[PDB]
């Protein structure tokens, strides 16, 4: 009888682990403040990492991994990928960011400086300003009314003009990828991912069209629903797209891609979270969104800690949670592509 | 990488590696808080051998 | 030194007490003579603890017996250890107490009492540093139970600084008739609530059951209910007699057992659970550890799956892997780790002893705070609420100067240590 | 020359004092009679050993130690051990009753009673010195010996001996040998009052040197003995600078001038490395390379916590044997390279390193092997934190329901130092987590 604590009740994800280790008859679920656990599924915040690995007789798991914040905020990503040299300043893979503090409290005049140069080249000089304590975004091509609205920390990078549009509709889409990694930091890549499409023509010329988050398009978007449900398009569906459309495959144009990104994000940060020579093992679910341009270009736009999953994928991969990630560690009585390093 | 301020001698040897620049009470006192506890014990014993007088 | 002097009362705590030192003298290689015979110095180490050393290496347990009648005593000084007591140790009258708390408490022991507390200085002046004390006893009877009770109390008025200790047997139904046992034994656990720092509730309800129905004992006898006494007794006090770490001297005990000072009442446990003259098959580590932990090996009849543990010490003995009984204790804790407060950290102590008990390879001993025990004062609440509310059999101590104020107090006092430990069984972290 | 006087508080102070002058004595080469035939200035000298051992006429060097036990089974083993020709009676100071696992008794009821007594011994050996640079103070947190009276101690050393510097060896409470529930309380308790009056003190979690003693040297059940055998040779690591000829960490002071900036964050984290089995018949000889970067391993520290994820205020090697500086600086860069070592902005990101050429000393028939070299090290990380919060942790959860308070308030001690402590220690995670996040 294998032991284990829930201290995250809005996590969609592992209140379902959670009914399914109960399901197996060989997880007993105790308080939240008992620490005779086998498995915490730990709160969001200030986790008590200290706390774990300090009972004798009991191997301990957690669902997160220590520092993994450092991939999993806006201002830490950017700052992660510049200073790293396993990803570099020069990354092709990541738009060209920059951190901005308000002036009440940086990079400002690096930003000034790469944004004068798009101004006398003649090139596209569009930028987007954004942050973590999202619901906040601003999209604008003056960089003196992006600096103003942040002091009204938040991050701006280079906006992709030019994104890979669907037809029919003339639509925005964004790629969300699910990736578990175990306590032995094997990298799984879940073979379902999910393209959060715009219901709105994508006009380059409001950020109804521009913005491809789930609640603004039932908000503010009046074609919620119309070309897919729920603006929720399944690889399935866009893999024949693009057979039919740009006579090209998902692995080849975009998986290929994608797959490389998730292990150089991984692998860089592996040396400072690994629990391979530590007292309590950790797992934890990343959800990484890309953005497709037109030349069928991969670019990263952010890492979620806590990620939510699609309605229909819930049960298989909670399923796969449990048995790669949970029962690897405690064995009861492949959905996943391994990305191998 | 530079090593400084090397020590040696015939039982071994020191030196220092910098790999980055940077970027009481009284006796008074103390014996008050011991009578001060000490007088809380006399009076607990005190208020029960008043009980078991009774 | 760290001595300990022993007081055994009435007929129960005479019987009880000899079958005790009768036991320890055997573990310690002590004859009825009190010549030393053993084969080991660890039986040396700590002999001190319970025993005086005389004049030709002799060797006299601490302890003072008393009885307001004769009967039990002659029994003892006759009996297999009888010559090895101190004969000035032997403190009795004549009259009896009738199965009064009453005249144990008030009359016909306050005539007496004066005597056995001069033995007791005298045995006290002779410590090096005396620890404590420890009372065998009944609470069903009257000389035990009333002045047993006012033993402690003058005691404590003597030496307020020292840590007093009882094995008290509850009456049951079962085992004896008397229709004042309820009385005598509500009486006595108001006494024991405010005067003892530690206290073992042996039941005679659960010490029957395990006779009679676990040992298939028919006919069950005091012998019988003794032998597990006497079992128990050893194993619970094995951390003051040998070299150990854990619960070492009797005020360790309690500051490791005793979280809140109302709340001193120990369920004790045995295994494996025999009987006299039965052991072909030894027991495992894991057996050990789960029949000491099992409500049929519990001396008091309580379901601890019906309340929760404030603390546990387990005391294991015999020849056995250290490691392997971590493991099992880390087990029962982390498999039933619901009937357990939350907080109180680590609140289970074990302690290995090599010298097993006699006839038996290996044993274990368990010793509870848990709040289950309110089932054993709500039984013998119940039983006095059925007499109190009619006032019956009360002349028996009106008689004797009593009011029927004083049975009203001790029966709020006993529900009041109920709703206590119901307090702590529902408290969360 | 100046002097070093010990203090051994308690049990644990007492057993692993015991451990640590075995173990000075086979590395001066030290008699168990007192005798030092390689010493050749007989009734005196000042040499670097002298530092720790006074001398006699007779040529007995005799340990600057102070025993204190407020109950004498165990120094009683001191008086009647191997090493008994080594101590007068005069440094062994005995009680009749201990305090019970109680914080409150040993530093109220049955301190008082006692630290007369213990000062004036102390004074006796602080008039044979020349120079005294203070005292390294040995304790457990758990007892109520080594909590309680170890803190009025303290206390009074500040007051008697205001210059004077005063070092820790403190035994952090661990469930798999602790023999109190009460441990959390007592810990917090010492940590409060002492807090002020330490310098620079290092705990060694009874956790972690369990787990290395079964990990390491295959030993299924630890033993008191077992523990305090590799406490002693952390010990002996540390202090080797002040026995030996050197120039790092040569008086007490310097400790805290090397490993403390902040007079509160004075709490290094030791780690060490090899550990090896002597029941092993041949073990491959780890290289420079090898046991310095096992100091990065928390496998390997005398507290278990994470420093990838804290900031670093100082660190110091202090090797052992076979090690000359070129290997050392390699390992370093390598190291750099390899492992999240974050030095706070106010520090520069360095190394203090110290090699004795001597290899590390084992007890014949003990568990470690001996090794051609070896090292601790001493680093200052804001990671030990985590024990704090772990402590405090177990001490919200009992004193939440009061639980054993009547203990304490039955000695004199008032519910309201419980309190006071405990806004300390909140305090004191607080200050750790400014610099290290
Ligand atoms: C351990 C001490 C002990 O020997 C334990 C029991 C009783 N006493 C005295 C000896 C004794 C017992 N029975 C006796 C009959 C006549 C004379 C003496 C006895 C004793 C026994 O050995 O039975 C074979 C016994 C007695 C009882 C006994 C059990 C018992 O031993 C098996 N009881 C459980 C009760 C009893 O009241 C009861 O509730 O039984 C269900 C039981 O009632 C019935 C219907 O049997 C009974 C039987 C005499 C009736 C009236 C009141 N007393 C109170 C205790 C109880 C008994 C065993 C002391
Ligand atoms: N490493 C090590 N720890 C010890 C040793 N002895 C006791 N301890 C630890 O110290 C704590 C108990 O404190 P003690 O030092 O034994 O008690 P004390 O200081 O003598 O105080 P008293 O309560 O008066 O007995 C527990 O956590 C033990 O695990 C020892 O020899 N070595
Ligand atoms: N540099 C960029 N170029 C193009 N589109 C961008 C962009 N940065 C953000 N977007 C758009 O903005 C949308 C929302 O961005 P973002 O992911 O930061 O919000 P968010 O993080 O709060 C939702 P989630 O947490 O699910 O990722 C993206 O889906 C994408 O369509
Ligand atoms: N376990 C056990 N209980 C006993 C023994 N003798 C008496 N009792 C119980 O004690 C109670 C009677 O008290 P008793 O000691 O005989 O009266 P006292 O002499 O006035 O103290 C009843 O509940 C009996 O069941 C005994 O030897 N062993
Ligand atoms: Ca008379
Ligand atoms: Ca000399
Ligand atoms: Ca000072
Ligand atoms: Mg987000
Ligand atoms: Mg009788
Ligand atoms: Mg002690």
């Amino acid at each position: 009888m294998y032991t284990f604590v829930v201290r995250d009740e809005n996590s969609s994800v592992y209140a379902e682990v959670s009914r399914l280790l109960l399901a197996t008859g060989q997880w007993k679920r105790l308080r939240k403040d008992n620490p005779r656990f086998n498995l915490m599924l730990g709160e969001r915040n200030r986790l008590p990492f200290g706390r774990l690995g300090h009972e004798p007789g009991l191997v301990q798991l957690v669902n997160y991994y220590r520092g993994a914040d450092k991939l999993c905020r806006k201002a830490s990503l950017v700052k992660l990928i510049k200073t790293s040299p396993e990803l570099s300043e020069s990354c092709t893979w990541f738009p060209e960011s920059y951190v901005i503090y308000p002036t009440n409290l940086d990079e400002r005049e690096v930003f000034l400086a790469a944004y004068n140069r798009r101004r006398e080249g003649r090139e596209g000089n569009v930028w987007i300003a954004k942050s973590s304590a999202g619901a906040g975004i601003l999209i604008s091509s003056e960089a003196s009314e992006l600096l103003d609205f942040i002091d009204e920390v938040h991050v701006i990078q280079k906006y992709l003009e030019k994104p890979l549009l669907l037809e029919p509709g003339h639509r925005k889409f964004d790629i969300r990828s699910w990736v578990l990694v175990d306590h032995l930091y094997n990298i799984y890549l879940y073979r379902e991912g999910v393209l959060r499409t715009s219901s709105e023509p994508y006009n380059s010329a409001d950020k109804t069209c521009h913005l491809t988050n789930h609640c603004i398009q039932k908000e503010y978007s009046k074609n919620y629903g119309r070309y897919e449900e729920g603006n929720e398009m399944f690889f399935e569906e866009f893999n024949q797209y693009l057979m039919d459309a740009l006579n090209t495959t998902l692995e080849n144009s975009i998986l290929l891609q994608i797959k490389h990104i998730i292990r150089s994000c991984l692998m860089c940060i592996e040396p400072a979270i690994s629990t391979k020579h530590l007292h309590y093992q950790s797992f934890q679910l990343f959800g990484f969104d890309f953005m497709v341009d037109e030349e069928l270009k991969v670019w990263l736009i952010e890492v979620n800690g806590a990620p939510a999953c699609a309605q229909k994928l819930y049960a298989e991969l909670c399923q796969g949670i449990v048995d790669v990630a949970i029962s690897s560690v405690f064995p009861l009585a492949s959905i996943f592509i391994k990305l191998h390093h | 990488m530079e090593v400084i301020e090397l020590n040696k001698c015939t039982s071994g040897q020191s030196f220092e590696v910098i790999l980055k620049p940077p970027s009481d009470p009284s006796l008074e006192e103390i014996q008050k808080k011991l009578e001060a506890a000490e007088e809380r014990r006399k009076y607990q014993e005190a208020e029960l051998l008043k009980h078991l007088a009774e | 030194m760290r001595e300990i002097v022993h007081i055994q009362a009435g007929q129960c705590g005479n019987q009880i007490g000899a079958k005790f030192w009768e036991v320890i003298s055997d573990e310690h290689g002590i004859d009825p003579t009190g010549s030393y015979h053993g084969d080991s110095d660890l039986q040396l180490e700590r002999i001190n603890v319970y025993y005086n050393e005389a004049t030709g290496n002799k060797y006299v347990p601490r302890a003072i017996l008393v009885d307001l009648e004769p009967g039990t005593m002659d029994s003892v000084r006759s009996g297999p250890f009888g010559q090895i007591f101190r004969p000035d140790n032997f403190v009795f009258g004549q009259s009896g107490a009738g199965n009064n708390w009453a005249k144990g408490h008030y009359t016909e022991g306050a005539e007496l009492v004066d005597s056995v507390l001069d033995v007791v200085r005298k045995e006290s002046e002779s410590c090096d540093c005396l620890q404590g004390f420890q009372l065998t006893h009944s609470l069903g009877g009257g000389t035990g139970s009333g002045m047993g009770t006012l033993l402690i109390s003058k005691i404590r008025e003597e030496y307020p600084d020292r840590i007093m200790n009882t094995f008290s047997v509850m009456p049951s139904p079962k085992v004896s008739d008397t229709v004042v046992e309820p009385y005598n034994a509500t009486l006595s656990v108001h006494q024991l609530v405010e005067n003892t720092d530690e206290t073992y509730c042996i039941d005679n309800e659960a010490l029957y059951d395990i006779c009679f129905r676990t040992l298939k004992l028919t006919t069950p006898t005091y012998g019988d209910l003794n032998h597990l006494v006497s079992a128990t007794m050893s194993g619970v006090t094995t951390c003051l007699r040998f070299p150990g770490q854990l619960n070492a001297d009797l005020r360790k005990l309690a500051v490791n057992m005793v979280p809140f000072p109302r709340l001193h009442f120990f369920m004790p446990g045995f295994a494996p659970l025999t009987s006299r003259g039965s052991q072909y098959r030894a027991l495992t580590v894991p057996e050990l550890t789960q029949q000491m932990f099992d409500s049929k090996n519990m001396m008091a009849a309580c379901d601890p799956r019906h309340g929760r543990y404030l603390t546990v010490a387990a005391i294991f003995r015999g020849r056995m892997s250290m490691k392997e009984v971590d493991e099992q204790m880390l087990n029962v804790q982390n498999k039933n780790s619901s009937y357990f407060v939350e907080w109180i950290p680590n609140n289970v102590k074990t302690a290995v002893c090599d010298i097993p008990p006699r006839g038996l390879k290996m044993s274990a001993t368990f010793i509870g705070n848990s709040t289950a025990i309110q089932e054993l004062f709500k039984r013998i609440s119940e039983q006095f609420t059925a007499m109190f509310r009619r006032k019956a059999f009360l002349h028996w101590y009106t008689g004797e100067g009593m009011d029927e104020m004083e049975f009203t107090e001790a029966e709020s006092n006993m529900n009041d240590l109920v709703s206590e430990y119901q307090q702590y069984q529902d408290a969360t972290a | 020359m100046r002097e070093c006087i010990s203090i051994h508080v308690g049990q644990a102070g007492v057993q692993i004092g015991n451990a640590c002058w075995e173990l000075y004595c086979l590395e001066h080469g030290i008699q168990p009679d007192g005798q030092m035939p390689s010493d050749k200035t007989i009734g005196g000298g000042d040499d670097s050993f002298n530092t720790f051992f006074s001398e006699t006429g007779a040529g007995k060097h005799v340990p600057r130690a102070v025993f204190v036990d407020l109950e004498p089974t165990v120094i009683d083993e001191v008086r009647t051990g191997t090493y008994r020709q080594l101590f007068h009676p005069e440094q062994l100071i005995t009680g009749k009753e201990d305090a019970a696992n109680n914080y409150a008794r040993g530093h109220y009821t049955i301190g008082k009673e006692i630290i007369d007594l213990v000062l004036d011994r102390i004074r006796k050996l602080a008039d044979q010195c020349t120079g005294l640079q203070g005292f390294l103070v040995f304790h457990s947190f758990g007892g109520g010996t080594g909590s309680g009276f170890t803190s009025l101690l303290m206390e009074r050393l500040s007051v008697d001996y205001g210059k004077k510097s005063k070092l820790e060896f403190s035994i952090y409470p661990a469930p798999q040998v602790s023999t109190a529930v009460v441990e959390p309380y007592n810990s917090i308790l010492t940590t409060h009052t002492t807090l002020e009056h330490s310098d620079c003190a290092f705990m060694v979690d009874n956790e972690a040197i369990y787990d290395i003693c079964r990990r390491n040297l295959d030993i299924e059940r630890p033993t008191y003995t077992n523990l305090n055998r590799l406490i002693s040779q952390i010990v002996s690591s540390i202090t080797a600078s002040l026995r030996f000829d050197g120039a790092l960490n040569v008086d007490l002071t310097e400790f805290q001038t090397n490993l403390v900036p902040y007079p509160r964050i004075h709490f290094p984290l030791a780690t060490y490395a090899p550990v090896i089995s002597a029941e092993k018949a041949y073990h491959e000889q780890l290289s420079v390379a090898e046991i310095t970067n096992a100091c990065f391993e928390p496998a390997n520290q005398m507290v278990k916590c994470d420093p990838r994820h804290g900031k670093y205020m100082a660190c110091c090697l202090l090797y052992r044997g076979d090690v000359v500086p070129k290997d050392v600086n390699a390992a370093i860069a390598t190291i750099k390279t390899k492992r999240s070592i974050q030095f706070v902005d106010w520090c520069p990101t360095g190394f203090k390193v110290g090699i004795n050429y001597q290899p590390p000393t084992v007890v014949p028939g003990g568990d470690l092997a001996k090794v051609q070299r070896a090292v601790c090290m001493l680093s200052n990380t804001t990671a030990i934190a985590e024990a704090w919060a772990r402590l405090d942790h177990k001490f919200d959860l009992m004193y939440a329901k009061r639980a054993f308070v009547h203990w304490y308030v039955g000695e004199g001690m008032e519910e309201g130092e419980f309190s006071e402590a405990r806004e300390d220690m909140a305090a004191l995670e607080k200050d750790y987590e400014e610099v290290g996040v």
